[PDB]
């Protein structure tokens, strides 16, 4: 159960090795969308374009607890759809007649004015006039400014082409428009943009040429920096040991025979006599020494992580706790283990040499609050001119392997005892003299044996290397702001006696296969994911007015739910891996908290929650465009309106003035008979919920399909549908008068109306033309390649 | 006290309010639900009032909306004209309307026509003043500083313009309708509002030291009505009643805030329903 | 002021030393710890420096803290019979030593016998009287009150217990060496030091106008010379030089910590090395 | 002296004050673990005490340390105004305080009144007025300008605003209370704190002389008293008490720690303890 | 009442428990850590009457 997620980091960074194309950059040719339009004539210069039905997505509330989250139901939907036909595409295409010696360009892009003859029955006298509204479509050339301060502040050019048709069309053309075209900026602004954040001189970036300076891209909508890196640092140190650990396949120790050997050969010692020093490095084992170096890198990459060490001993000593405790002094640096463990290390070697002191007395005298200063104490008695051992340290490394990177990087210590010359250091002295032996109970050690011990643990020079590579490769991929990160799991910076001891005497180092750009790579999809989240959180969960700090445990299901879906889609996997694995040590309310606190600070929402607020207010006022109505009044006696008479034979438009509303259409249907006829018997009634019509526009010969408006089958039930029907007046028939006899023997005694209604009259022919944007292609092209390092020439 | 008020401090004031507002409403929303057990409500709070979805605060804590209410009243009314970008300021036209003053006009503030020719003594919601020298009718007597909206009521020898018991206009003048010799005494009361909010008199007082003992430079304790007048009149010139009705209600709301968020009592109706 | 100091007083009084010192440890913990970014030092102590963990504290914030400091002070100090069980009380068996008191004895009290005989004035470190008439050798004109410790420095026509440069007595007293006459002036200046600390005397300030506000009857704000010499003449007869310190130690870190909260700046040794 | 603070000095003194702080620090921690006899204490210190990270400094030498405070000093005292972004400040007004003022007022500075109907007579700790001439009682004989605070003592023939002896304002004003004719005097002593630090006045002796050899055409060298009263009425009129603490801190920390560089003795308090 | 009203109860079983134990204590076996000896001796039967 401890290599469960082995495998998943290890697969995990595999398939990172998999390139993948991306088109976040790169966007594409589009066209707007032609919307039904129908339009007639009643008479001569009066036009009417009625509101045809263009999206029939709703849901009707049954709580019926308000209207506005009908509308916000409606503009949600019909946007989730809207944005999907939009993803990555920018308008620039449009039909048009190429300028020649005729005239200048004109555009044809609605519905062909040719088709207005048969579909309006113009006069001749009409037909004039269309030929030079088709002449005086002329195209506008102008300029819109496009980034922001973070980015470029560039100049893209834009086009203004007539169209004819609705002004509902021009409205939504418009929102898409404003929509699609958020977050643009020119390829020059992004060079400028790389080569400042990349400092480097050595990394050259590819020069643009004329014709690509221009060409328009698409940015992000929040950059990614340090700031961002900085709040993850309390989840940051299990981050940084799973990177270790998965970048860190192998170690760089020297096999223990010659070790041996080389002590055996230095060692002043009859075969024969036994010496307990020898017989001690016998009984090691280099087994885990790859445990021991990835905990040796953590140590010198965090200074808040060092290494506790947890000694077997509790009140007595041993020859294998002496002599792994001397090579733990003479060949590991103290800047990567803790106060107590110097301390305990310290106290162990001056037990010996003390004329009068014991470990025990050592032990118990001493306090584990003031182990730094009793250290600095022993270290200086140790030091003197009476005694001296050297003590093994280590400096930092600025070293860098170059590389393109978004955040900034430090300096780490080193996992190893040696400078970049390749000579061992020490806190103190590099000699070793003592006046008296070793002896703290009966274990005794002769004045040679640790002059022989210090010669065997020299690192090898021909290893320098392959050294400083891993060192390299790990300080130029690690961001600066991770370093003042806490420790969250303990069992990440403990390691026993015997392990460290097998660590050091051979000389380990950790080592690597793998390449600085994989590393960036998955630091990248780390930030990636946790800017995913936040903008998640901004743009559905960020509220400040309810249920915050006060709400109730339980409440706690329906907000993770949101978090862990957005976990579990692709290239996600790394961070869910850490996060359900240590869930012990780090909650996920605390994750959540997290989250939430870099969500607040200035990360932006996604576009569409603006888009969906612009467009619900377009829902409100044009109603019948989304196919439904407000309201329907049902009476015995209706009144027509005569204003629609104007263009209509006959419609379902009344104005009778309402009598005893009805909450909704469920109370009504749920009445019985009796108290629903005395309801109509006193005058016209109201029902106020919202419903989802359609409605039929015919032509005078055509005959009415018949609408089931109110079922009589045992009571008076309205349908959930209430389809309506209007015949159209044209001027083929406009002198004549149409009895009412097809629309009331087909109706009830009870007549369903409609109180009001919306459509557009154009007095001139030369109103049906409207405004759309385009990008100029000619002059700010779309780019197609992204920008790109120098590398290969061929 | 000294201060600076520049151009856009109703945008500072739209984003203090609503601070307040919010933090308000948390602290009423805590008192609803506390325990009544071994914890204090002071640790209570401590513990669970603070905001977390407002751009501009960096704390969970009350202490961060403690601070954010600092930034914004040295941006907005002090010396430093400093624009906080931290708080989130899109559009510096858009600002929801504050509710209407509510406190009541009892020492009324008038000034004296400068000729040395009246006497001026207080009273609980009016003024008289004795004629030093003789007067005749149709001049001035006293003139208002301080903009009131309100009735009139118990006016004896002088007239104010007035429609159905009903001030005009926002700064009435007195003048005397009848000759009135030997240092005669007129009198004028007004039922009126003047400017401000006259709930929550208590953490005005308490939060005034709060925030006097950080800007002890500038800012000095001292009663509502005299914090008013001089805010009042450090307003500029170029501005409307919609923007300076947003500055004044921001000005009375800090100290409020301030001294609501020590003594964990309510909060006034002005400061809640903004 | 008006205060009972009990005899369960030194019970308290080691918990809220013990309770001040972990406050300021904390205190300059965090504040070495803290590296300049996007929230102030007031959010940064609030959230990680109020964490502190003993019995009858059960907050993680500053608040607790200060109940903590209110409930024992009231129970050591105040005249409500009240003891808080809650604490650490019950294994005070042994109580660790204060530390010694360090502040200049610049106004010390004294108390003239009777008869109206001599007058009395004060300088920085020196008092001297004037007699109205004959005095006899070797008989006492003025003794001290307030205990003081240290070095007697520039006697003059008066002599003091005193051997080696160094008083013999807590409580010494003046008496004069020859028969003098009338308008003759007699002088002892002392580099001692009086009862109570020297430092954090600004923290003082406002931790007794902090303390004053909620005990608003019992406490009346005022110097830290005049709080000690009233502490140290309401404490009961029957008590050690040993507990008594450790009473005088608590009456003063209370203050100086509850000032210490709001100005984040540093401690003094005395209330840290308790 | 000659020079003018810049109006973003705060955001200066902070990263000084911060570095001073680390530089003692260092040296204590230095003087801690020296064990070893034969090589000279300057000679260790000298190897490893310059090894310091933050942001600017880019120097693992005392040399380089030096460089680091002159610049600060330059930019924050002797020169016009500068920004604090060049020394890469994150936040201006995120600045930690700084400890609270503990240097005794022995000396007190006072401005007589035009006319001279009194002389000054400086003496330790008090001031003496001898009057010419007849006076009524109730006029100022005396004023403060010399920030001061604490308790009041051996005040005769004179008043001054004070509750409990304690003063009540900043800078007081001496007043008469009872006309005294006839070549009087009239004392007013103060057991007073300043506006300096007291520690350390020996190694501020020898850093002075260390940045004045330097820009020896704005600095000389004098007393710590006067250097501080120089720099505090060299300060921008249009400045807050909370900010002038922290420009002033930096003033008297940078020559104490350029002295103590050179003699490698301990650190005050208000130095390292920042 | 109680008894009659309370009719299950819930808990992770002993085996999750364990691996939990396993998981955020990494210790090598022959080392003598007698906290999983006491842990790994337990049983969940009687959990209803607590």
């Amino acid at each position: 159960l401890d290599n469960v997620i082995k495998q998943i980091e290890a697969l995990s960074v595999i398939v990172n090795r998999s390139e993948k194309a991306d088109d976040a950059q790169i966007l594409g040719p589009n066209t707007y969308k032609q919307l039904l339009e129908h339009l007639f004539s009643p008479e001569e210069n009066v036009y009417i374009l009625l509101p045809i039905q263009a999206y029939t997505g709703g849901v009707i509330d049954r709580r019926d607890a308000s209207f506005s989250n009908f509308a916000y139901s409606i503009a949600s939907k019909l946007m989730m759809e809207l944005s999907a036909a939009t993803h990555n595409k920018i308008f620039t295409d449009y039909t048009r007649i190429a300028a020649s010696a005729l005239g200048p360009e004109i555009s044809t892009e609605g519905m062909p004015l040719f088709s207005l003859i048969e579909s309006l029955e113009l006069t001749e006298a009409e037909t004039s006039r269309l030929p030079v509204i088709q002449d005086s479509m002329v195209i506008q050339k102008s300029t819109a400014t496009v980034g922001n301060a973070q980015q470029g502040i560039s100049t893209i050019n834009i086009k203004r082409v007539p169209f004819v048709g609705s002004a509902f069309q021009q409205v939504i053309d418009q929102l898409l428009w404003e929509y699609s075209t958020t977050s643009l900026t020119t390829k020059e602004q992004r060079r400028q943009r790389i080569t400042e954040m990349v400092n480097d001189r050595r990394i050259m970036i590819q020069k643009l040429t004329l014709a690509e300076k221009p060409q328009v891209m698409r940015h992000v909508t929040t950059e990614i920096n340090n700031d961002l890196f900085f709040k993850m640092s309390p989840v940051a140190q299990l981050y940084i040991y799973h990177l270790d650990r998965a970048f860190l396949d192998g170690v760089g120790f020297t096999p223990l025979a010659e070790k041996q050997q080389q002590l055996q050969l230095q060692l002043k010692t009859n075969i024969l006599t036994a010496n307990l020093i020898r017989s001690a490095i016998n009984g090691m084992n280099t087994e885990s020494n790859l445990e021991v170096a990835i905990k040796m890198m953590q140590a010198a990459q965090l200074h808040r992580a060092s290494i506790e060490i947890a000694f077997p001993m509790n009140v007595s000593l041993s020859p294998e706790i002496i002599v792994q405790c001397f090579i733990v002094w003479m060949s590991i640096p103290e800047q990567l283990l803790s106060d107590r463990s110097n301390f305990i290390i310290a106290a162990v070697i001056w037990a010996g040499f003390s004329a009068d002191d014991s470990y025990a007395d050592i032990m118990r005298r001493s306090a584990r609050a003031s182990d730094r200063q009793n250290y600095d104490i022993i270290k200086a008695a140790l030091s003197s001119r009476k005694f001296k051992l050297p003590r093994a340290s280590t400096t930092l490394f600025d070293e860098n392997e170059p590389v393109v990177r978004r955040y900034q990087i430090g300096r780490v210590y080193a996992p190893f005892p040696v400078d970049r010359y390749g000579s061992p250091v020490y806190s103190n002295c590099t000699k070793v003299e003592l006046a008296s032996d070793y002896n703290a109970e009966g274990f005794t050690i002769r004045k040679d044996d640790f002059r022989a011990l210090q010669a065997v643990l020299r690192i090898d020079e021909d290893r320098a290397a392959d050294m400083f590579t891993t060192l390299r490769i790990m300080i130029s991929s690690i961001p600066a702001v991770w370093y003042d990160a806490e420790v969250v799991h303990y069992p990440h910076t403990a390691v026993e006696l015997e392990q460290l001891a097998a660590y050091g005497l051979t000389g380990a180092y950790p080592r690597t296969n793998h390449s600085v750009d994989t590393i960036v790579k998955t630091v990248n999809n780390i930030s990636a994911t946790y800017s995913t989240i936040a903008q998640m959180l901004s743009t559905i969960d960020l509220d400040p007015t309810r249920y915050g700090t006060s709400e109730s445990i339980d409440k706690f299901k329906i907000a993770w739910e949101n978090v862990e879906s957005v976990l579990n889609m692709e290239g996600n996997d790394f961070v869910k891996t850490i996060m359900y694995a240590y869930e012990d040590n780090f909650p996920k309310k605390d994750f959540y908290m997290m989250l939430k606190q870099i969500a607040s600070d200035g990360q932006g929402a996604h576009p569409i929650a603006a888009a969906i607020d612009q467009l619900r207010t377009i829902v409100y006022r044009e109603p019948e465009r989304f196919g439904y109505i407000d309201s329907v009044i049902l009476t015995h006696n209706p009144d027509v309106d005569t204003a629609y008479n104007r263009f209509f034979h006959l419609h379902p438009i009344v104005t009778n003035q309402p009598s005893n509303t009805i909450k909704n259409a469920q109370l009504w249907n749920e009445m019985r008979l009796e108290q629903q006829v005395e309801h109509i018997k006193a005058g016209p009634v109201r029902i106020i919920g919202p419903f989802h019509v359609t409605y039929n526009y015919l032509s005078e010969e055509e005959d009415m399909p018949a609408t089931s408006h109110i079922i009589m089958k045992d009571n008076m039930i309205l349908n959930d549908h209430l389809t309506f029907n209007f015949v159209k007046r044209e001027r083929r028939n406009n002198k004549k008068r149409v009895s009412s006899f097809r629309y009331k023997a087909v109706e009830m005694y009870v007549a369903v109306r409609i109180s009001r209604f919306q459509l557009e009259v154009l007095r001139d022919l030369h109103d049906l033309v409207r405004s759309r944007t385009y990008l100029d292609v000619s002059k700010s092209p779309l780019a197609t390649t992204p920008i790109r390092v120098v590398e290969y020439v061929r | 006290m000294n201060l600076e008020i520049n151009n856009f401090a109703p945008a500072i004031s739209s984003i203090g309010s609503q601070l307040c507002s919010l933090s308000a409403q948390k602290l009423l929303t805590c008192r609803k639900q506390y325990g009544n057990g071994a914890k204090s409500f002071e640790e209570f709070y401590a513990e669970i009032g603070g905001i977390i979805g407002m751009m501009g605060i960096n704390s969970q804590t009350p202490s961060g909306i403690r601070e954010a209410i600092y930034r914004l009243y040295q941006s907005a009314f002090l010396f430093g004209d400093i624009f906080p970008e931290s708080f989130g300021i899109q559009n510096t036209q858009n600002i929801k309307p504050p509710p209407g003053f509510t406190a009541p006009a009892k020492k009324l503030e008038v000034v004296l026509p400068q000729g040395g020719a009246f006497d001026l003594i207080y009273n609980n919601g009016e003024i008289r003043v004795t004629t030093t020298r003789n007067v005749q009718a149709g001049d001035l007597v006293c003139t208002v500083t301080f903009p009131i909206q309100g009735s009139v009521i118990a006016t004896r020898n002088c007239h104010v313009n007035e429609i159905g018991g009903q001030l005009t206009t926002t700064r009435p003048e007195i003048i005397a309708s009848v000759p009135m010799p030997a240092r005669t005494v007129i009198v004028a009361s007004f039922d009126a509002i003047e400017i401000g909010y006259g709930e929550g008199d208590d953490l005005f007082a308490i939060g005034i030291a709060i925030l006097s003992n950080r800007f002890n430079g500038q800012i000095t304790p001292m009663s509502r009505h005299n914090y008013m007048t001089q805010m009042f009149a450090n307003l500029p010139a170029n501005m409307s009643e919609r923007d300076s009705s947003a500055v004044l209600h921001f000005a009375q709301a800090a100290p409020v805030v301030l001294g609501m968020m020590e003594r964990l009592t309510g909060a006034p109706k002005w400061v809640l329903d903004y």
